[PDB]
């Protein structure tokens, strides 16, 4: 029977005052903190060092696809130490 | 269960839970939040 | 011919959503062109981010020292604006999150803050009783719109010659040059302050509301229209749709919602307004759609986002919108 | 026990049996399916001392605390005082 | 701001009393000022 | 040892010193100053000297203590001062802290 | 710059004052002392005097000042239009005073702040606050 | 003038056409990607 | 520059009344002003913004 | 009158109370406290008491927790609790009529009559004032 002054809740909740087919979203604390951009800049992760275009080199590039498809002048090898 | 017989008194709180902390509400001298930060910082 | 034109559906708004979160009056309202969150400068001297979809909170933009009256996202860099009573103009960097600029000359408290479409430029208004048309850029004022004789309260921004719509206390409107910096026509049909403008998204007319005649005109000459005739309060949004409803939210919470070829209103609705406020708190100081032409978003002095989404089923028989009818007088 | 001004001090001490019964009566009249318990018994209050010697929280030595809190909260009146769970922080000896 | 200015007498003694190990180079990296009138030198300010 | 209140207690009523006195005496100051760090280190005794976290207030304020008189003798700020005239007895001249 | 202004002089009284902590109490209440100037020119209909444009004001201050001291506010015939304006513009203010009694509060109890100003003057909106707040508890302890 | 109107980014910053390009939004289907937005947020 | 301005009794009339009116006009011009305007504007502002620099 | 006393972390009321009044509960104040230990109305275990000063109270209460007979025994399920508690709001959920009628127990009915009509009074500060019903004031010399 006795509403102690700690509950004594003077307002009527915010359902019954729709409380059936509405949303009630209670939006206090941020998510996604502020480091975060919100509009993302475009990125392009590089790890290693790579040429956009092949870089021209005294023998041409068919003679090597040559000497790979054609004979026995390949070899192949560790370098180590 | 001796010693819980002498107690004058029972389970007072007893459905002590739940409370009005989820409502919003607009009227920032009558919030939780602001009966927290005079609870606290008087006394 | 006068009373014969005046004779000549659109469904049933609701309640979905009330996004309870700020700490003071709601007095601006932006939603970012990719229609996936919008903005809410509160009089906490806070921005805040919402999401359109689940209306959950992102950021909290600090910064402002007198409640941010403005916003404004520009579609073409990734920049957000804003404005305020402390004569503070910003640039909040997007990709960032800080600001970058201040724009620096206005005497107080502004107002009004619109993102040119073409060309990089930004136009701001206040109480210096002046539109201020700014470049973006160089952060260095190129206009100054003097002419109105006090608060211009409202602005709206164009491609095409009326680039500019002031709106003013002096219950007057210009139609203004942006190359010459003088006003073309000056339209004062009104009686009292135009608390808001808007464009109609493709028919080439604009809007203007008030507590008197929300009124409604057409272009270039900007030659009247015709009169929404029916909002008893005092009216400060003249949100447009893309299916031509209009959308007046007053100072009673009283919601009006309108059909741009008649002038007949098909819809009423109180703000009802949030548990702890008082009953004089309901009030509706901006209110917005999204791109699409959906959804109808809200801020209201309940300190609260409200957001409304037409009914699924429809139809003349299950909704009934008010009647239409004729008879004398003008 | 002793009481200095708003502050109460108390010295308790169970039997195996007793502490079984009080920790079981207590988990009975509000139930401990999810194991929060753990989380918030203490509020960073003993951070001072090392991570040695501040008190390890087992399942059986927090429910102890938690319970005999509650026991004693009900035999004041909700209405001449109350305790709170904030400004308490009861120290559970055991063999852990 | 008088009364502040004479609450603060006592306190000007205190400086006589310990200046010749206060007025010096160590003390204070300043601009050496010979004081006017005098063969002294004031390194700081210290008005008082 | 020191609860954590204690500390920040402390640490307050040397604050409360400094706000008071926005101007007084060099000699009143100093007198404030015993008072609160004798009844700080006559009832914390021997745990006021076992924390580290009360050890780095009393450094710390008893400097901002000085920094008072320090200001109030000229703005430059001293890069070091004589200590005789802080902790020298009051009966020749001193401040006497 | 100094030589400029030394063949030149100062330009016109304006420029732009940026605000800062010194006005900003000042600047703050101005605005609203010209949006009830807006709001009330807007609220009286078109053609009843404006003779209550500068007088409606004493009564916004007179009932700021009569919340903060927690006494009531009943005031004989005026329109229940302009009792709304009124106590929906002070409901703001009492809004961005306790704020801020909140956000002082936590910049002392943390130690950044420091003259007695601020520390004297969110000393006194908490007593306030308090009082406020003492006096519910005794009125809702009589009915209760 | 003053310190404040100095130079300083004397360059802007247009929309990259990934992160939101004013073409992208007109093939954009906005429509459909705002309900099955709402819809998965109801759910849970 | 006059012409726009308001006179007879008229201009309060609607547009669906004027009486002396073929047809209403609701459609938002072209693209080939708009890159006219652009152009116009544009060119003017950059004049004025070039001679602001000049005396700052 | 009240007003508070700050401390940067937490605020204290202070009771000015009138002259006179003072001298009257000074002297009760006195009288009650002699009187008491003359006949032993208190126990050991309330604790601010004449015999040690609060550094004293530790040591005599981590000396009595080791003259408890065989304490540190965890060898067959035994547990110590040790508990540390703060009534929250003691002095603001305290009665008047209630007081009024365990205060006529330990003393003379006209001695009781003055401590509880002395707790009512009007709390004054600056533009505003109310009544004391609920609360238990301790500006009162003897409210301890």
């Amino acid at each position: 029977a006795v509403v102690l002054h700690e509950d004594k809740q003077y307002y009527p909740s915010a359902e019954e005052v729709y409380g059936s087919n509405v949303d009630i979203m209670v939006q206090e604390q941020d998510t996604q903190p502020l480091s975060q951009p919100i509009i993302e800049p475009i990125r392009h992760k590089r790890i290693a060092i790579e040429t956009t275009n092949v870089p021209d080199t005294v023998y041409k590039k068919e003679f090597l696809f040559g000497l790979l498809t054609g004979t026995d002048d390949v070899r192949s090898f560790i370098v180590a130490g | 269960r001796r010693w819980d017989e002498d107690v004058v008194f029972r389970n007072t709180h007893k459905g002590v839970d739940d409370t009005p902390r989820p409502g919003f509400v607009n009227d920032m001298l009558r919030s939780e939040f602001h009966k927290k930060f005079l609870a606290r910082f008087v006394d | 011919x006068x009373x014969x034109x005046x004779x000549x559906w659109h469904a049933p708004w609701t309640l979905m959503r009330v996004i309870s979160g700020h700490l003071g009056w709601v007095r601006c309202v932006d939603v970012e062109p990719g229609n996936q969150w919008f903005c809410t400068g509160a009089g906490d001297r806070t921005i805040k981010i919402w999401d359109l979809a689940s209306g959950v909170l992102k950021l909290t933009l600090t910064g402002h020292i007198a409640t941010v009256r403005g916003l404004a996202v520009s579609p073409r860099h990734p920049y957000l604006f804003s404005c305020g009573e402390d004569k503070m103009v910003k640039c909040w960097d997007l990709e960032t999150n800080k600001v970058i600029r201040h724009y620096h000359g206005h005497l107080s408290g502004v107002y009004a803050l619109k993102l040119h479409p073409t060309l990089d430029v930004l136009v701001t208004a206040g109480r210096d009783a002046v539109a201020r048309v700014w470049d973006m850029r160089t952060r260095q004022n190129v206009h100054v719109l003097s002419g109105h004789k006090s608060t211009v309260a409202s602005l709206a921004v164009q491609e095409f010659d009326p680039q500019v719509v002031t709106g003013s206390m002096d219950s007057t409107i210009r139609l203004w040059d942006l190359a010459a910096g003088k006003t073309l026509t000056t339209l004062t049909h009104h009686k009292k302050t135009v608390r808001a403008l808007s464009l109609h998204p493709d028919e080439f007319t604009f809007a203007s509301g008030s507590s008197d005649n929300i009124k409604h005109w057409k272009f270039p000459e900007g030659a009247f229209m015709g009169n929404f005739e029916g909002h008893n309060a005092i009216v400060n949004t003249l949100s447009i749709n893309s299916d031509n409803v209009m959308f007046s939210g007053a100072d009673n919470g009283s919601m009006c919602f309108w059909d741009w070829k008649s002038g007949h209103k098909y819809q009423e609705l109180q703000s009802v307004v949030q548990p702890g406020s008082l009953d004089s708190e309901a009030g509706i100081f901006a209110s917005s759609f999204d791109k699409t032409g959906l959804r109808l978003i809200t801020c209201e002095a309940d300190k609260s986002v409200k957001i409304y989404k037409q009914v699924d089923n429809a139809t003349p028989e299950t909704h009934p919108n008010l009647p239409w009818t004729p008879s004398n007088l003008r | 026990y002793t009481r200095y001004i708003d502050k109460v001090y108390i010295m308790f001490r169970f039997t195996d049996e007793e502490s079984r019964d009080l920790i079981q009566r207590f988990l009975n009249e509000n139930p401990d399916p999810t194991n929060s318990n753990v989380v918030n018994y203490s509020k960073g209050k003993k951070n001072c001392w090392p991570r040695d010697a501040r008190m390890r929280l087992m399942k059986h030595d927090v429910n102890l605390g938690r319970a005999v809190f509650w026991e004693i909260r009900n035999r004041l009146p909700r209405s001449l005082t109350t305790l709170e769970w904030e400004d308490t922080f009861p120290s559970v000896y055991s063999k852990d | 701001a008088q009364r502040s200015g004479l609450n603060q007498i006592p306190n000007r003694r205190f400086t006589l009393w310990w200046s010749p190990t206060i007025n010096r180079a160590n003390v204070y990296v300043g601009f050496q000022v010979q004081l006017d009138l005098t063969g002294i030198m004031m390194h700081g300010k210290i008005p008082t | 040892r020191v609860t954590e209140d204690g500390i920040n207690q402390f640490g307050n009523r040397i604050r409360q010193i400094l706000m008071s006195s926005g101007s007084t005496t060099f000699t009143k100051i100093a007198n404030k100053w015993n008072t609160a760090l004798i009844a700080l280190m006559t009832y914390y005794r021997e745990a006021a000297i076992s924390t580290p976290e009360l050890l780095d207030l009393l450094v710390k304020c008893e400097s901002k203590i000085q920094t008072r008189v320090k200001i109030s003798l000229n703005s430059k700020m001293p890069s070091r001062f004589p200590p005789a005239v802080f902790y020298s007895p009051k009966e020749l001249g001193g401040l006497g802290m | 710059n100094l030589l400029a202004r030394q063949f030149e002089g100062r330009h016109s009284t304006g420029v732009a004052k940026q605000i800062t902590k010194q006005r900003v109490d000042s600047h703050q209440d101005l605005e609203l002392r010209a949006a009830v100037m807006n709001d009330i020119l807007d609220m009286i209909p078109e053609g009843i005097r404006q003779g209550k444009s500068k007088t409606i004001l004493q009564h916004l201050s007179e009932a700021w000042r009569c919340w903060k001291a927690n006494i009531p506010w009943k005031v004989p015939g005026l329109p229940a239009p302009i009792e709304n304006m009124i106590l929906r513009y002070v409901k703001s203010k009492a809004d961005w005073w306790t704020s801020v009694a909140h956000f002082n509060r936590e910049r002392i109890r943390r130690g950044a702040t420091v003259d007695k100003t601020v520390a004297k003057k969110n000393l006194g909106r908490l007593t306030r606050l308090w009082l406020k707040a003492e006096q519910e508890r005794q009125h809702n302890y009589l009915k209760d | 003038t003053s310190s404040r109107a100095l130079p300083a980014h004397l360059k802007l910053k247009y929309r990259q056409e990934s992160q939101g390009t004013e073409e992208e939004v007109r093939k954009q289907d906005l429509r459909e990607a705002l309900l099955r937005a709402e819809a998965a947020h109801f759910a849970t | 520059h006059g012409e726009l301005v308001q006179a007879s009794f008229r201009d309060l009339i609607p547009l669906r009344a004027r009486l002396g009116v073929g047809e209403i006009s609701l459609e938002k011009p072209s693209d080939e002003q708009k890159q006219e305007v652009a152009n116009k504007t544009k060119l003017a502002l950059q004049k004025i913004l070039s001679k602001q620099i000049a005396q700052s | 009158g009240i007003e508070f006393m700050d401390m940067y972390s937490h605020l204290i009321p202070v009771y000015s109370v009138d002259p006179m009044e003072k001298i009257c509960d000074a002297y009760l104040d006195q009288y009650l406290w002699f009187e008491a230990d003359r006949r032993h109305l208190f126990p050991s275990w309330v604790k601010p008491s004449d015999s040690e000063p609060p550094p004293l109270l530790v040591y005599k209460w981590c000396q009595g927790i080791n003259n408890l007979t065989d304490v540190w025994e965890t060898s067959n399920g035994e547990c110590n609790v040790l508990m540390e508690t703060r009534l929250s709001k003691v002095f603001e959920k305290v009665d008047l009529t209630l007081l009024n009628r365990l205060m006529s127990l330990l003393m003379d009915t006209n001695l009781a009559s003055y401590a509880s009509a002395k707790n009512n009074v009007v709390l004054s500060y600056k533009d505003m004032s109310h009544t004391n019903s609920y609360g238990l004031v301790r500006g009162l010399q003897f409210s301890s």
